[PDB]
């Protein structure tokens, strides 16, 4: 998280803004990036082409 | 309570949150503080262009990429601290400008990789990287040169 | 403030522990206890301004 | 504007050019070192 929180601004209010988010993808047990995928492909539809 | 081990604050140049009870610098600064007031020896890092103005001696070169890796040992430029605070880096005919690069405030550690062995390294830090330094052709020289 | 853990870069939260209230990482075992006071001011903009109208 | 002060020489070197790689955490900011953690292993693919 620290890398995300860097690299989007280092100013106070841009961290008072971006809090939020952290909080809800800590309320959420991701942590890696495998648990995120999964997440992502149970979010993800078979738009089958 | 530890003193080193502390948590970190976000800001790097304001890390320590609790106490025991700035400037940023250009070339000619920097060089200056670290010649002058500091005889120690620092560990720089500095991106030069992609291209170096030689020619790949006897390398099989078509005016191709002519590195660092390219040349050979011994004298290769001559750095020109000039008045007013330029600074350039004469590399034969032609003269490089040379800039500030981001100021990283991580830790960067130069190591060695020696592999004596096949199967054997030798890991060897050198030094942490403080300054970062940045090389261009002064192409406003070469323009009004032709 | 935010607070991250430096032995893996994750953010550190707020809990109590036995001897007192410490920063936690969700990952990794580094904690660190509140030894002393620590506040973060957060210096809201007020209402200033008053405004009256009826002027030309 | 002449060159006022250190007409600094500059050198190439060979010694350590194929043993030479930059490490950078950018996680950790340069107040901490990794010089005081002993280090277990260590595995690279050249
Ligand atoms: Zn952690």
């Amino acid at each position: 998280d620290q890398e995300i929180v860097q690299m989007i601004g280092t100013e106070e209010h841009v961290m008072a803004a971006f809090g939020p988010s952290l909080e809800e993808c800590q309320k959420a047990q991701i942590f890696t990036q495998m648990q995120a995928l999964k997440y992502i492909g149970n979010k993800v539809r078979r738009q089958r082409m | 309570i530890i003193n080193i081990k502390k948590e970190k604050r976000e800001t790097d140049e304001e890390t320590k949150q609790i106490l025991r009870m700035l400037p940023k610098d250009v070339s000619v600064a920097e060089l200056l503080r670290e010649l002058s007031l500091t005889k120690e020896e620092e560990l720089l890092f500095l991106q030069l262009p992609d291209t170096l103005p030689g020619q790949p001696p006897t390398q099989d070169i078509a005016e191709n990429a002519c590195t660092l890796a390219d040349l050979t040992e011994g004298q290769v430029g001559k750095l020109l601290i000039r008045k007013s605070g330029r600074v350039q880096l004469l590399l034969g005919k032609v003269t490089l400008d040379v800039t500030m690069g981001t100021a990283c405030s991580f830790l960067q550690e130069l190591v060695s990789v020696g592999l004596g062995d096949s199967r054997t390294g030798e890991m060897t830090v050198l030094g942490h990287v403080k300054h970062k330094l940045v090389c261009s052709p002064d192409f406003e020289s070469l323009l009004d040169h032709k | 403030m935010l607070l991250f853990c430096p032995g893996c870069g994750n953010g550190l939260i707020v809990e109590e522990g036995q001897r007192c209230h410490r920063f936690a990482c969700n990952t990794c075992p580094y904690v660190h206890n509140i030894t002393r006071k620590v506040t973060n001011r957060k210096y809201p903009k007020l209402k200033e301004v008053d405004d009256v109208l009826g002027g030309a | 504007d002449d060159p006022v002060v250190q007409e600094i020489d500059v050198y190439l070197a060979k010694s350590l050019a194929e043993k030479l790689y930059l490490f950078q955490y950018p996680v950790r900011p340069a107040s901490m070192t990794y010089d005081d953690i002993p280090h277990l292993s260590a595995k690279i693919k050249p």
